RNA sequence: UUUCUGUCUCGAACCU
């Protein structure tokens, strides 16, 4: 059932980043990266796939979604492209 | 209690604590033994394949 | 009828009987005309561990089984007048490893070590001076025999 | 020296300040499993069919023990002994992983019951370092 | 000189399948004394 | 481990001796005194869990 | 060209 997700509007969530989305954002591009996933970004001889994914949610240049779980089973769909990494 | 809320686990060491004051804040010793016994599986990629084939 | 059954230790149960008669046969022999009032005991093999007796009151029976081991006289229990019929009823039942060997170019130089482990091209030695493991290339070792003596370059 | 931590000189340590002996023991009996069944106090040889361990070997000599003098580390077999199985195997006592030195003596005898008894003996200097308690 | 005694600080040079008693007194305690082999230290 | 603090992850720096050595103002939060105090070192073995460690 | 041992269970003493 779709009915529970809300579309683009109407939702209630915060736009501004929250430290466990923006861990787990970096630890997943780190598995990515690390098992030879391709890179959005111009690598000035990084190495570290933590370092790489950092640099990509510092452009805004990452691949990724989240559900954010309404408590009630429904979710707010927000992309990482607009989702405002201030801290 | 034992075995599911708490429980074992590899990778994993245990030691004294001695005081450092010319060690960074959220920096942490490791002695050298307990550094070769502990390791971190890193996959091979084409951006450390050179460092690891050095370190294998 | 009175009938009282009594716990007792399970697999000796003939042997009790048999104790139990031959005190009651050589107490009527010492005795006179008034006998001890036990009609008869009897045991049961597959209900093991219990004795069935006979007998008008209990004091006969605790006076009958003073000092017989292996009997529980303070465990006795009423046989039902219904119960004994069913109860008594018939139908029932590489050659430089661990060698003496001398590092030559290294800080740990003049010093006696046994080979442990070799990895290829270094070998590891456990320093017959230090309480540590060192990998150092084994062509550089001065290897010696069981005894001291004469020191022979890598070339066995 | 932080923390009631202390600054302890090295010069000292070095010319004899706080140096200590470490002396450990074990123990091994030649159990009667199987009448008319004992172990020999052996060396262990691959050739036939033991479980033996991958500590060396070399370490004992003919008799079964270590050849007093000699020293040990880490995995090690102080006592060599074979246990019968009905061709044979090991049941020699390891030395332990963490502890290591040169064995200071063995002890072979004769227990109550006659089966043959031994207690080996290993020393080792300890020197205070950084972790030592003081 | 394959084992010493305890007291009477005797050579016993046994083999196997012989008794752990000193021959020269009752007693079987049967210390053995260093290796042949070379063993070295350093002042560390 | 009384309260949250208790457990913090830290970067290691290879250091060859027996101890561990940690930098001295984060005592207060472990309630550490190097008198024969000793802790537990975890070591991660994913990059999901390094980067959790690390940015949490 | 033949390798992934291995334990429990009742306590005692000691460290933070
Ligand atoms: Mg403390
Ligand atoms: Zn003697």
């Amino acid at each position: 059932l779709k009915e529970k997700a809300i579309p683009k509007d109407q939702r209630a969530t915060t736009p501004y980043m929250t430290k466990y989305e923006r861990a787990r954002i970096l630890g997943t591009r780190a598995l990515q990266i690390s098992m030879n996933a391709p890179v959005f970004v111009d690598l000035e001889g990084e190495t570290d796939p933590l370092r790489i994914a950092m640099k990509e949610l510092a452009e805004k240049k990452i691949p990724l979604v989240i559900r954010r779980y309404l408590p009630d089973g429904s979710f707010e769909d927000w992309s990482v492209e607009e989702l405002i990494v201030d801290l | 209690r034992g075995n599911l809320m708490g429980k074992r686990v590899d990778f994993s060491a245990r030691t004294v604590i001695s005081g450092d004051p010319n060690l960074e804040l959220d920096q942490v010793g490791v002695p050298k033994s307990i550094a070769k016994t502990l390791t971190y599986p890193e996959v091979v990629t084409p951006y450390n394949i050179d460092r690891l084939t050095q370190l294998v | 009828a009175t009938i009282w059954g009594v716990r007792c230790r399970p697999g000796k149960e003939k042997e009790l009987i048999r104790k139990l008669l031959k005190k009651k046969f050589n107490l009527d022999r010492a005795m006179g005309k008034k006998k001890l009032k036990i009609l008869s005991i009897f045991q049961r093999d597959n209900y093991t561990g219990r004795i069935y007796i006979e007998a008008p009151k209990q004091s006969v029976i605790e006076k009958f089984c003073n000092g017989v081991p292996d009997i529980y006289i303070s465990q006795k229990l009423l046989i039902p007048v219904q119960e004994l019929p069913l109860l008594l009823k018939p139908n029932l039942e590489e050659v430089a490893l661990g060698k003496t060997v001398r590092i030559r170019s290294a800080g740990y130089k003049g010093q006696l070590g046994i080979v442990k482990d070799v990895n290829g091209d270094k070998a590891t030695v456990e320093l017959h001076s230090k309480n540590k493991h060192i990998t150092i290339d084994k062509h550089k070792l001065t290897y010696y025999n069981r005894e001291g003596g004469e020191g022979i370059t890598y070339d066995e | 020296n932080q923390e009631d931590s202390m600054i302890m000189n090295q010069s000292s340590i070095d010319r004899g300040l706080f140096r200590s002996l470490f002396f450990r023991s074990y123990m091994d009996q030649e159990k009667k499993y199987g009448m008319s069944i004992t172990e020999t106090f052996e060396k262990p040889q691959r050739t036939n069919t033991l479980r033996m361990k991958h500590g060396t070997y070399d370490k004992l000599d003919d008799d079964g023990l270590i050849a007093p003098g000699v020293r040990v580390s880490g995995e090690d077999v102080i006592i060599g002994k074979t246990t019968p199985i009905s061709s044979k195997r090991d049941a020699s006592t390891p030395l332990r992983s963490t502890e290591n030195g040169i064995v200071d003596q063995v002890l072979v005898t004769t227990n109550q019951d006659g089966l043959k008894f031994v207690k080996v003996r290993v020393r080792t200097t300890k020197i205070p370092q950084i972790g030592d308690k003081f | 000189l394959k084992y010493i005694c305890a007291e009477c600080s005797s050579k016993l040079s046994l083999s196997r399948t012989d008794a752990v008693r000193c021959k020269d007194c009752g007693h079987r305690i049967l210390l053995k004394a260093r290796t042949k082999r070379l063993v070295q230290f350093e002042a560390r | 481990s009384l309260h949250k603090m208790s457990m913090m992850a830290h970067r290691v720096k290879v250091i060859p001796y027996s101890t561990f050595r940690l930098n001295l103002s984060v005592t207060s939060p472990y309630n550490a005194d190097f008198d024969g105090d000793e802790m537990n070192l975890h070591v991660p073995q994913s990059e999901e869990t390094r980067a959790e460690l690390s940015q949490l």
